[PDB]
């Protein structure tokens, strides 16, 4: 998300077994980071 | 770092002014201050 010159992420890596969907069940974001960018952002596209 | 004794302080530009005691507070990496049910720092780590 971004906010006030701060684009902003958060992470977990978590083990599942389910192929079709997310898995039901509670665990929340720490941040990773904050970069102190500026950039406006209306759009965005993941990498393969 | 002064311990068990009145000082003014300031942290990381969190100030205020207490008692720095050593404190079993387990905090998080990413985690700054701690805070109190009445909403009055308490806890916190230092910088360094």
């Amino acid at each position: 998300k971004n906010i006030d010159g701060y684009f902003k992420i958060y992470s977990k890596h978590t083990p599942i077994n389910l192929v079709r969907d997310l898995p039901q069940g509670f665990s929340a974001l720490e941040p990773l980071v904050d970069l102190p960018i500026g950039i406006n952002i209306t759009r965005f596209q993941t990498l393969l | 770092l002064v311990k068990n004794k009145c000082v003014n302080f300031n942290f990381n530009g969190l100030t205020g002014t207490g008692v720095l005691t050593e404190s079993n507070k387990k905090f998080l990496p990413f985690q700054q201050f701690g805070r109190d049910i009445a909403d009055t720092t308490d806890a916190v780590r230092d910088p360094q």
